[PDB]
């Protein structure tokens, strides 16, 4: 009718007509962008800019489109052309990510090559329901005495590592990662093997490099992949990276493989979300955080599940991490996450400054699953240990008056102090389950009460070497039967007697 | 939401082909007044921090230059100033 | 009538109709979509435009998709066929046992019963818990609140009330899960299938027969958008209103946590174009709650007893949500973290807790007098906390020391080991009748138990257990 | 009242005063019909890729190539100067709603 | 064309009505012919006189240490579950003996109970407690409950003041109780925020003071030329954590002729009513 | 490019271009007044308009004033010639000793080191101080807090760290003054010239010969607006990144005060109209501190 006029004057009008698959940027700022066009764009759709930068189609206004940029606001200009990838935000999954550090979007950074591709599972999928789910009935060997004994972590659980800064959270995570080496190499069957994922959010890049180096030293990257969204990276990537890690773990969960995901720290992700929200002019709330923070963390954590016998039988643990400020857990984000998890692992600065490391408190640390996430051999010992530590915590108020107090109180204090000195461990030095059982059997049978507290360290080490030389049969019998019968118990008592005989200590 | 140029006294000029934009960059017309603030249309050429003078001898400081108006703070009371007054640069 | 999606903002969708608009609260179905996305109308905006809240995720929607008006609000089925069956907010069962073959469906939205159609007859419940039976007696046919932060024992208390009431009820019951963990939902389903509250039977041809069940289930959990959390309690209330209206039978309704319902509005009103109130909450924080609570009420037809767990963010009871919720309750139970750190469970603060069924015209004068004496004692102990922390017990007189002893003893005595805690406590459960509680409190107040220790009252139930434990502790 | 109301009232006044009414009425009607039939003039109005100079040039070419009065041309130049070109159709309805 | 108005008269006595005079007792309509505007100008300085007659509350601490007059505006401020509604209901119940032993309307004291934000179960319990003692033939109730929309909660106290102005100008004494006023402030905040008006402190408007001043200045003791009537007011306020440094309590304290503070510490120590006779004044 | 100023709101200048807008963080030079004015882009708005934060005062600006786009962000000079000198955020010297005759220029906005180009082996820093090396050992690539005001001997500790790291490790040093008192800067400059950290030797013609020194200075004065005080640490950080990368030697960076940098960011965010965070601070606090500290 009149298109010849526009074609003549504008000199290229016919090409800017199809605004259904191509669009034009209009405004940029604060990580947000406005596009004109893209009428056929899906919500949550991935969008590709001119200079390779990407984004998420967040808001679909009547004419404009509000987009979140997975990067810095310098590779995006007003006037740039914008395309449709035609698919929701997705990330690669499967074998191929193992031993590979990647960004939030599956792009590698360790400099080793590209990554293979499945059908690229989505990121913000919905969680499972109630029927396919199953109760937790098997453990996750962490390698820490106090955790595996008193705060048992199950397989299909969501237990929280909460504590102030510089207290040994990342240490707990990396020990949990390292302890799986002997269990994985010895099986060759993916139903029993436990892979892992470590998601860093807002963490310093040097720490991530050191962690990767320490894992490569101990050969603990054949079965791990790392997802890095550090402090220099934009806020959308920190907001994503947890969801990308959970999408990578959903492959193991659905397949029937067992995987554990560690989040460092979730609070950083909450801060990034707060940033993105305030930059979208949204109304703040408590501590300036919006109301969609609970939904964020709960979307993230409800995916951790123990699938049933009919849904493959897989599992997905989750060890989220939170940094408090002066130990205040009555704050908003800690309480939001405590209402989501199935447990709690507390860490104190007093115990960490004194020397007690790992600084895992035990009166505040809890676990809803409990004994169901333990083997019988460790149940039989950890019950007595927990009871004795409760007694010690009760009667420690009057420890200075031990001379004035009865022999019962002094015996309780001695046993509690011995156990407390026994729960200590070095960094990057986990322990097998059978060794833990043997050590705690030595402890809860008064063999350490007369012994001096400081000696209990080297004692333990020596004892371990003894049972790794002659009594390997006891260890294999415990690992197979998963139980301390009277015969193995008598063998262990005989070995302990021979050990205390052959070796000298302060008492 | 309307601009000072969009009021229904000037568009009667623009629509009528009137091109009487010979009004210099020195002269402007007050558009709004309140609480010791004034908002002008014109003075395209006034500097930030510059003094301006109204019809009734009072003077003010131009602070918030904008694409459509100019924000002025008054060295006196607003009873003297009223919409439609003229403003000139010093 | 067909309509078009013009705008999408998270959990909000603005739709455009050409010929005729739908009223508010009406349901709309999106056609070009994988699942059954339902939209609840909330506003009208002119230009034949409508604003809606989505009951599911909006990922995948397009500006141009087609929408169909159902002509009525959301419809949930009702009857004895919903019993022993899980149902989401839109009535769709997620139990994987077949469809719901119910004849009648009620609307999610109903006007509350009138003033004349009320009957405030005072009764009591047998919870088996010492603290509530003594100092905050629960009212048969009234609303009950459990206020607490995170990690103080609301869910355990609700499960204990289920085991001690619903199984010994005879009538019907309902459980609504509003933003709680799916894990505990599956746990409750299996515990109910165990205790016989839900009697599932698999026929030869794959069908099921829930005949004999006495409990329905409605679950809208954390893995849901806000629109699917702000409309679940209404579903449960329709399911219970059917029973106490046509059936005319008493019903028990349990809600975990109600606060989530308000929270959804908080993360919606910003998108609906509303100005925020004090703490980012909505301006509609009171009416959206009163319209939900006023539907819960005993009437001349039947009765709904309700037990609502109310979250308290950051342990702040001055927050608008619990502050508003306090006005709608007939009985209260405020849990505390300071008391849980002492190992006392249930961590009930007996001073912040209160009730309307404590007067002597309902309970006897011995019950009333014992409760008030206990409250006086605990307040007198609270009044000395500062001077004990700074100076010490030695500064106190002898009357104050006797008061402190009896107050610590009665604090520790108001601590009960439940049956459901056996999994992480080991000690067996202790049901406790009311007269035993009253006798024990009378004896502790008189001074007939000053000879005993303080740690002999911890998790013992009655007094015979306390004396036996003191005997065993003498060794 | 509204923006389109302001422009329509100004045009109604100046058309009733000096030039004509039927001319501008037919011009606005033809423009609205072109907007509702061409399906590209609408996008030319809404699109931001079109420079202000290209907009004014196309508008003046439409002026020359059709029966057109200068009042409507000044209206279009004003709507372009104030970023109100998408409000053409609405304004046209006001000029049709005064009949 | 009608400004929002409500009926007035003795037809309201013994009846329970909503904010607009529509009955909800379920027994018959409201037989009243004369109406009255809701929002009105309070009486001026000249048609007034000093307060000299007492309003027998029935309690001992109030009638002795914190006395109340006819034409007074005394606040009942406290925390939740402390005995405020009980104080007001005892004030209502004490009047049946005084009213039965006379037929002079100049000495009788009629009563009005305005329930804002309450639930219908509580209002029904109060009505039952009053009927059990024959204390409804001289009272009326104005129930703007929680399910009822915000405008009704905002208008109910003004409707009650309008119903009491009939007694005030006719030479018959009346006492009006507002339970709780704060709920009314919350309703006003809701309406103003949904009308896109801008907020102020604690998201409230600035017009909350005007709201409560408009309402409480209508209580007065008129002169012998204007009949000699009265309208006593006994508003109720629920504080949080005993914080009377808040925004609504501060206003209503600064625009009342007294205070009856109520504390939980005294309530559990054994003192019931829990009136702190130090802070409470008149 | 050439553009025009459309509006001036204090230290927030909105500018209009006809074509080929400049990217964000680019520099714009105003033409038509003294006191060379540099504008840093921060936000696109549409209509070929951009918003900018000014590094200096906006008094005397006019709408329609012409503006040039340099085509790259604020480019600071780098080299051994910046030793002993003082420089502002825009690289200009304020020591009244001549221009910086450097053969290179680096942007102040540089991407941090990647995950591959980063050392996994930590190592201490041999200072030469007993209490430090004993009870609070420093580290390479580390960030050390220094809690102490005046009256304690902080400046002498600073000069000692510089001298000892230059002698033993052979590495230079940098000092950034993020909104410092001006007399304190003069005092520090004179103390450096006295202690031999700086060697300002006069020449015959009248120029200066800054021979082998041990520290460059980058002063962001308190009288400077927000936008300058926020972009000073990045200048010194680029000056140090020069020595790190090509020179390949350890360097020491001193920032006095980190909090002031945070204050400048909060102010800049408030001017542009961004809704503040918890305690009035900006919503880009941790992100900006990471953009800084990750380098
Ligand atoms: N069992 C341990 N024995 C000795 N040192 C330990 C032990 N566990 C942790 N640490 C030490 O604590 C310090 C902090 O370690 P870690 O990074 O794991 O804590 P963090 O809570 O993650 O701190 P951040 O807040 O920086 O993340 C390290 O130096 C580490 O060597
Ligand atoms: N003189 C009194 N003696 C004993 N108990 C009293 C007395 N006065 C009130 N109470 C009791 O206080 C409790 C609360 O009653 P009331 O209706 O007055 O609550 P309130 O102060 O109005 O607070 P709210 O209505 O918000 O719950 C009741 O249990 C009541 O029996
Ligand atoms: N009677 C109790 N006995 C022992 N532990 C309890 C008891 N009640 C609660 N707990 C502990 O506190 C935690 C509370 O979690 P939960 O039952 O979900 O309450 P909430 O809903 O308030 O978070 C539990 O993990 C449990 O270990
Ligand atoms: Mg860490
Ligand atoms: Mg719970
Ligand atoms: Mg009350």
């Amino acid at each position: 009718e009149m298109s010849r006029l526009l074609e003549e004057r504008i000199a290229g009008w016919k090409t800017q007509t199809s605004t259904e698959e191509v669009g034009r940027v209009v405004s940029v700022g604060d990580g947000i962008a406005r596009l004109f066009g893209l009428e056929g764009v899906q919500a949550g759709e991935l969008v590709e800019f001119q200079n390779g930068m990407t984004g998420m189609a967040l808001n679909l206004e009547t004419d404009n489109v509000g987009v979140v940029i997975f990067g810095d606001d310098r590779s995006v200009l007003e006037g740039d052309s914008v395309k449709r990838t035609g698919r929701i935000v997705d990330v690669p999954i499967g074998p191929g990510l193992l031993g590979r550090v990647v960004d939030a979007l599956g792009n590698p950074i360790d400099g080793k090559g590209p990554i293979p591709a499945k059908e690229r599972r989505r990121v913000e999928l919905k969680a499972p329901g109630i029927i396919p789910r199953k109760s937790v009935h098997e453990p996750m060997m962490t390698g820490l005495k106090c955790v595996d004994a008193l705060v048992p972590v199950g397989r299909g659980q969501r237990e929280l590592i909460i504590g102030d800064r510089q207290t040994g959270k990342t240490a707990v995570a990396v020990d949990a990662i390292i302890n799986q080496k002997e269990i994985n190499d010895s099986t060759d069957d993916e139903s029993k093997k436990l892979y892992c994922i470590y998601v860093a959010v807002g963490q310093k890049r040097s720490t991530v490099a050191q962690i990767v180096k320490a894992l490569e030293q101990r050969d603990a990257m054949k079965y791990t992949t790392v997802v890095a969204a550090t402090a220099s990276e934009a806020a959308p990537l920190q907001f994503l990276a947890p969801y990308s890690g959970c999408a990578m773990g959903e492959w193991f969960r659905d397949s029937g493989r067992h995987c554990v995901i560690i989040y460092d720290d979730l609070s950083k992700q909450a801060t990034a979300y707060r940033q993105m929200s305030l930059l979208l002019r949204r109304p703040p709330g408590r501590e300036a955080y919006p109301g969609d923070v609970f939904y964020l963390h709960s979307r993230l954590l409800e995916r951790a599940a123990k699938m049933g016998d009919k849904s493959g039988g897989g599992s997905l643990t989750a060890l989220p991490v939170i940094e408090t400020q002066a130990g205040d857990v009555s704050a908003y984000i800690p309480t939001n996450v405590i209402s989501i998890t199935d447990g709690q692992i507390f860490l104190e600065t007093e115990l960490f400054y004194k020397g007690i490391r790992p600084a895992i408190n035990v009166g505040l640390s809890v676990s809803r699953v409990g004994s169901a996430a333990q083997v019988k051999a460790m149940k039989q010992v950890a019950g007595t240990m927990k009871l004795e530590l409760a007694q010690y915590r009760e009667v420690a108020a009057f420890a200075q008056f031990g001379s004035d107090l009865d022999a019962s109180t002094r015996q309780l204090l001695t046993r509690g102090t011995a156990l407390t000195e026994l729960l200590k461990q070095r960094q990057y030095s986990p322990m097998k389950n059978s060794v833990q059982v043997c050590v705690l059997y030595c402890g809860v049978k008064g063999y350490l009460d007369p012994l001096d507290p400081k000696e209990i360290s080297r004692f333990e080490s020596l004892f371990i070497d003894y049972i790794n030389a002659n009594h390997q049969d006891i260890l294999k019998t415990i690992e197979t039967e998963k139980e301390l019968s009277e015969k193995t118990e008598a063998k262990l008592r005989a070995a302990v007697d021979e050990f205390v005989a052959m070796n000298e200590f302060k008492k | 939401k309307i601009s000072p140029s969009e009021m229904s006294r000037l568009l009667e000029e623009r629509i009528a082909g009137w091109k009487t934009q010979t009004s210099t960059e020195e002269v402007g017309r007050v558009v709004s007044v309140g609480d010791g603030i004034a908002r002008l249309f014109g003075l395209e050429g006034v500097q930030a921090g510059e003094l301006v003078e109204f019809q009734n001898g009072m003077t003010g400081m131009a602070l918030n230059l904008e694409t459509d108006n100019v924000g002025v703070v008054i060295f006196g009371d607003d009873r003297s100033v009223l919409e439609g007054d003229s403003v000139k640069r010093t | 009538n067909h309509g078009r999606i013009t705008q999408v903002i998270g959990a909000v969708v603005d739709v455009h109709f050409d010929e005729q608009l739908p009223p508010i609260l009406n349901s709309l179905e999106v056609q070009g979509h994988t699942n059954r996305l339902v939209l609840e109308v909330a506003q009208h905006l002119g230009e034949n435009t409508v604003r809606t809240i989505a009951m599911d995720a909006t990922e995948g929607l397009v500006r141009g998709q087609k929408v169909v008006d159902t002509g009525a609000p959301i419809q949930v089925p009702v009857g004895v066929e919903t019993l022993g069956r899980i149902m989401n907010v839109i009535g769709e069962p997620v139990d994987e046992c077949g469809p719901v073959p119910a004849k009648k469906t009620y609307s999610i939205h109903r006007a509350a019963p009138l003033f004349a159609d009320q009957s405030t007859e005072p009764g009591l419940l047998q919870t088996g818990i010492k603290v509530v039976d003594l100092l905050a007696p629960y009212a048969k046919g009234g609303k009950i609140g459990l206020f607490g932060g995170a990690g103080v024992g609301k869910t355990v208390l609700i499960m204990e009330l289920i085991n001690n009431v619903a199984n010994k009820h005879g009538g019907f019951s309902v459980f609504a899960g509003v933003g709680e963990r799916t894990r505990e939902g599956n746990d409750l389903y299996h515990e109910m299938m165990t205790t016989g509250v839900i009697k599932r039977k698999k026929l030869e041809d794959g069908k099921f027969d829930f005949t004999g069940s006495k409990a329905a289930l409605v679950y809208g959990q954390m893995n849901e958008p806000p629109g699917a959390r702000a409309r679940v309690a209404l579903t449960a209330l329709s399911v219970a209103e059917y029973f106490r209206d046509e059936q005319g039978q008493d019903v028990l309704l349990f809600i975990d946590n109600i606060y989530r319902f308000t929270q959804a509005g908080s993360e919606v009103s910003a998108l609906l174009g509303r100005i925020p109130s004090a703490v980012g909450y909505q301006p509609t924080l009171a009416t959206d709650l009163g319209q939900l609570q006023e539907r819960i009420t005993t009437t001349k037809k039947g009765s709904i007893t309700s037990v609502q767990a109310v979250y308290v963010p950051a342990d702040d009871l001055t927050d608008p949500a619990p502050a508003t919720t306090f006005a709608h309750l007939d009985a209260t139970t405020v849990l505390s973290r300071q008391i849980a750190e002492l190992g006392i469970y249930p961590a009930v603060d007996p001073l912040d807790s209160t009730s309307r069924m404590l007067a002597p015209e309902i309970v006897g004068q011995e019950h009333y007098d014992t409760a008030r004496a206990t409250q006086k004692l605990l307040q007198d102990y609270k009044s000395l906390q500062d001077i004990i922390a700074i100076l010490g017990m030695d500064e106190l007189s002898e009357e104050d020391k006797l008061v402190v002893s009896r107050a610590r003893k009665i604090q520790r005595f108001l601590s009960q080991p439940f049956t459901v805690a056996e999994v992480f406590t080991g000690k067996p459960g202790r049901f406790v009748e009311l007269p035993e509680t009253i006798k024990s409190a009378q004896t502790i107040l008189r001074g007939e138990c000053d000879d005993l220790p303080e740690m002999a009252f911890y998790m013992c139930g009655g007094l015979e257990e306390v004396r036996s434990k003191a005997v065993k502790m003498a060794q | 009242q509204t923006l389109e109301g302001r422009y329509a009232s100004a045009l109604f006044r100046v058309a009733k005063k000096k030039n004509q009414l039927e001319k501008v009425y037919g011009d606005l009607e033809s423009v609205r019909n072109a907007l509702k039939d061409s399906s590209e003039f609408r996008l030319f109005v809404d699109s931001p890729a079109v420079s202000v100079q290209q907009k004014l040039d196309v508008l003046r070419q439409l002026v020359n190539r059709y029966k057109f009065d200068p009042l409507t041309g000044n209206l279009l130049t004003t709507l372009v100067e104030n970023k109100r070109l998408p409000m053409l159709a609405r304004v046209a309805d006001a000029f049709d709603a005064m009949y």
